[PDB]
């Protein structure tokens, strides 16, 4: 009736189903489409489906998926601090985490069903975008260890390259991802 | 106003019109701070960090009922010439009052 | 508490007011922190200015006791009395009063201002400015402490609410709802019994 | 009580609701319709170009957001004070007051859609350009700026 | 039964009567009579009776009544915050709203049926008391705008006259009310 | 539970009720009678001039007002703390505590109506003259001022 | 809801209860058993000499005391803050965290009774020898001191 999950119908359903996808109008108000809340959603099919992933999509897809999940969790666990204080006030590591959470949300979770190409994505496209994001994260963490200011990372040209991976075609994607990985390894070498 | 520090600067503070007393150790400094605080009078006391970094944390047991006196950690004489991290002072102060120690 | 429908509605209204109060307290805290993070800037600017003022005053005083006899300087200092020129007024800050040292600073109240040593008299102005800086740093620091305690109090209230009050009212609401459902079930059972009674009467003895 | 069977079932079957507020009624406002808990589920399909004006959806969204902000500031100012509020917050306060006084409280007058949208733009003119985050630039340019004197003369 | 207003009898009555005089246990416990819950009470004959009030009571009686309704609703709104944080946490204008609310509760809505005077109140007497209260509220609000301390307004002697007006005899009332209006103007005019 | 059918119907039938309080019982007060939920319908027919004493009714009304204020201020302290209480609020709290300890609590003792009125007056003297809005000025002149020490100690 | 008829009637019939906690699950702890509200009514008669070993009951009671004290201190930190905690409070909070991380979080290990007791003794050794009020001095002497070197 009013979104309360305590009712018998929803409780009986959740007892017997495997995946719960929590649509939320909050995400829609934020223009995050599809509007699925990754904190309350859950799937009981990942462990049994892992072997299929290792055999078909990539031997490391489970690892990248779990890493993305953990990174989103860390972005969520910093909410109290960003609630009490603004976003800029956070130290380098936390600010990197927030920006990477933003890029994850906007360029991997988001999908536009009215787009000619983005309406559909294969598991290899997802593996590619996730690998791009995680490689960028590792390089950025190293760079901030080296002492580069977060502003430089915020304006790195690899951001445009990784943000447009959604709008690229299925057949063209492999070369694009190879080039993006090369350019991710390169773009940090030039920076001090 | 009253200040407790080394004898050499106590005469200078007296010249400034304040009250100065020679201090050279933590125990005597704490005892003199207790005497000054229990002695009703001026509302400010300046304490060097070299002898008592946190005077309030040491003598909080008295002024709770009468918070008129003011404790301010003043930079030490030796540290004054060679300097000290002022940014660190406010950083640690935020760490104390909020507990998040986040800034830049 | 009395399980009744009106009591349930009152409890739900209380829950709504509590959620609204949590939002209100959060917004007040946001205002407090917005002020605190600027008042810290003011405090640090005052602290650096005071550091510079103290450095220059100490530099000025250092040579006074070298060229001239220290004993004469001490006597001249003793000539100057320890007058009072500080007015500890109260300033209203976020609904609280704090001691503001709006010192009148009477320059003409210094008895025997003239000092026999040539440079001692000039050094007095430097220490007057240093004392003004010390007063300023104290004034900013006290208000910073006050705002810190206000933010801590507000967060204590918010956490108390969201961790003790709201769950308690939720438990009360669930209890009352359960009792009302039980009463409804008993009423349905009774109605079934009596309807069966009349039906059996008609069927058997008409 | 919205949890009652009659309104809950009616909500299941029907599409939205127009909610009357007792606070507005006691404050003297007629018709006392509180926009915040009101919803029209079909509004989108019946609004827009070729039916009404082009700026209707965005004006409704901006009115909703601004009124919500204003009520929030109104609650907070009772404890922090008018001076404590920033300037944009004060703008929201005045906007909410004017919205209740001139938009919601129309008495028995028959307002055409054009007159209502004119009042809406007059109310939105109080907020600065750039705070109208939910209206396209062209619409703001074309319709922003009109003073409240257009309707204040003959409310 | 139990004081519950959700009984079928009370609900059936709600849907047929033009006025609902809801009584309260909290007020009666405090020996505050008539003990009518203002928030949960209503009438439906107010609009239709405006001409009669204009002719037979005062040409501005409707507006004074609506002003008191406005003030009581403002009090009801502020009482949420009062419970949250307490009376001292409010600003001065809100404190004035609260105080005028108490003045209306005790000096206008309260009424003693065992008294030889207050047991009955005429329409013009009610109008006079309401006018006194509204004039005082306007004066005090202005004073707060000019900076007078709220604590100093509550000690103005005129408040005792406003509170004792109930017990004035019907015949004597007009003189008392003219004097009270004069005194209300004076009590702030002298301060300037 | 006062909402239970038995007390509810009885109260709808009878002419008042004296309701005990478990909170006062735990504090040791006897008779543990809470006056706010209690009531006597026919009271006005047996009190006043020529029956008990002229100040009776107004004294009872004022006692109810003050005790209700005290209970409300207790609830306020439960959420804000004593430090924020103004002087009048503390006077009302002290009145509530003294009320519970010296008017409600009497043990096994026969108090004449005159003694009871005297105690009520000594207690109401804890409050400023002007707050007694329910008691006529003449009664205040004739009975206000006596202190509680004059009765005990 | 522990007051639901199913858990309630089961508790009235059974001889204890093992309870899982959502906090330990949100912390990523397996198995997420919360020791404090759990209980085994028959435990006293199935541990000790000739059944496990002689330190079992005292160690269990001491672990209960230490973890409950740590949780009480943890909820005491929601008032005065970390800076106000004393040395004993720091030790107890650290023990509670390490307890959660090692004694409860065991994944799919098939810990033996001896292994579990060794882990418990290592975790207890963080606290001072004098605070182990519930363990006989002999057992403290025999098994105290081992660090968390096994990881």
């Amino acid at each position: 009736p009013g979104g309360d999950m305590s009712e018998p119908v929803t409780q009986s359903t959740l007892r017997i189903v495997g995946a719960f996808w929590r649509l939320d109008a909050s995400l829609a108000f934020r223009r995050h489409f599809p509007a699925i809340n990754w904190n309350g959603s859950y799937s009981l099919f990942t462990s049994a489906l892992d072997p299929w992933y290792r055999e078909n999509v990539a031997e490391d897809y489970p690892e990248l998926r779990d890493a993305i999940s953990e990174l989103l969790q860390r972005e969520a666990g910093l909410q109290e601090i960003v609630q009490l204080v603004g976003p800029d006030a956070l130290q380098d590591a936390e600010r990197l985490v927030i920006e990477v959470g933003r890029i994850i949300r906007e360029d991997f979770l988001q999908q536009n069903a009215y787009h000619e190409v983005d309406a559909y994505c294969s598991m290899k496209k997802a593996y590619g975008i996730m690998k791009m994001i995680l490689a960028f994260y590792k390089e950025a963490e190293a760079a901030i260890k080296r002492g580069v200011s977060i502003d430089e990372i915020l304006q790195l040209p690899v951001l445009e390259r990784i943000g447009r991976a959604r709008y690229v075609s299925e057949e063209e994607f492999p070369a694009y991802f190879e080039e993006a990985m090369k350019e991710i390894q390169g773009a940090f070498k030039a920076l001090a | 106003m009253a200040v407790i520090a080394d004898p050499e600067t106590a005469q200078g503070f007296r010249l400034a019109g304040l009250e100065g007393y020679g201090a050279s150790s933590a125990e005597e400094a704490q005892s003199l701070l207790e005497t000054l605080v229990e002695r009703g009078g001026y509302a400010l006391v300046a304490v060097d960090e070299a002898l008592l970094p946190d005077p309030e944390r040491a003598v909080e047991r008295l002024m709770r009922g009468r918070d008129l006196p003011v404790l301010l950690p003043i930079a030490g004489l030796k540290e004054a010439f060679q300097g000290h991290d002022v940014e660190g002072y406010m950083r640690e102060l935020v760490r104390k009052t909020i507990g998040f120690d986040i800034k830049l | 508490v009395s399980p009744t429908r009106m009591n349930l509605l009152q409890r739900r209204g209380q829950l709504r007011l509590a959620q609204k109060g949590v939002d209100l307290l959060k917004k007040k805290r946001d205002a407090l922190v917005a002020e605190f993070f600027g008042l810290v800037r003011e405090a640090m600017e005052a602290r650096k200015a005071l550091d510079q003022a103290a450095k220059e005053a100490y530099a000025a005083l250092l040579l006074a006791q070298a060229f001239d006899g220290p004993e004469v300087v001490a006597g001249a200092a003793l000539g100057v009395p320890p007058l009072e020129g500080v007015e500890a007024e109260v300033e209203n800050v976020w609904g609280s009063k704090v001691p503001r040292l709006k010192a009148t600073f009477p320059d003409g109240a210094l008895l025997s201002p003239v000092g026999t040593p040539a440079y001692t008299l000039e050094a007095s102005r430097a220490f007057r400015r240093y004392a003004e800086a010390l007063i300023r740093v104290a004034n900013t620091e006290t208000r910073l402490k006050k705002i810190g305690e206000e933010i801590k109090k507000t967060t204590r209230r918010v956490n108390a609410l969201e961790q003790v009050v709201i769950p308690g009212i939720r438990a009360q609401i669930r209890f009352i709802q359960q009792v009302l459902e039980q009463r409804e079930r008993e009423d349905t059972f009774r109605l079934k019994r009596i309807k069966g009674k009349i039906e059996a009467r008609e069927a058997e003895e008409e | 009580d919205r949890t009652h069977p009659i309104p809950d079932l009616t909500g299941y079957i029907t599409e939205g609701q127009i909610q009357l507020s007792r606070e507005l009624h006691r404050k003297g406002i007629y018709p006392p319709i509180d926009p915040l808990p009101s919803l029209s589920r079909l509004m989108n399909n019946g609004v827009g170009k070729g039916k009404t004006r082009e700026d209707h959806k965005q004006v409704s969204d901006q009115l909703y957001s601004a009124y919500a902000n204003g009520v929030d500031i109104r609650k907070l100012v009772a404890i922090i004070g008018e001076d404590a509020l920033t300037e944009n917050d004060r703008r929201y306060l005045q906007f909410a007051d004017a919205f209740e006084r001139f938009f919601i409280n129309q008495g028995q007058q028959n307002r055409s859609i054009e007159e209502s949208l004119q009042i809406a733009w007059a109310l939105l003119s109080m907020l600065p350009q750039g705070e109208l985050k939910r209206i396209s630039k062209d619409h703001i340019g074309k319709y922003y700026g009109q003073k409240l004197e257009e309707i204040w003369g003959a409310p």
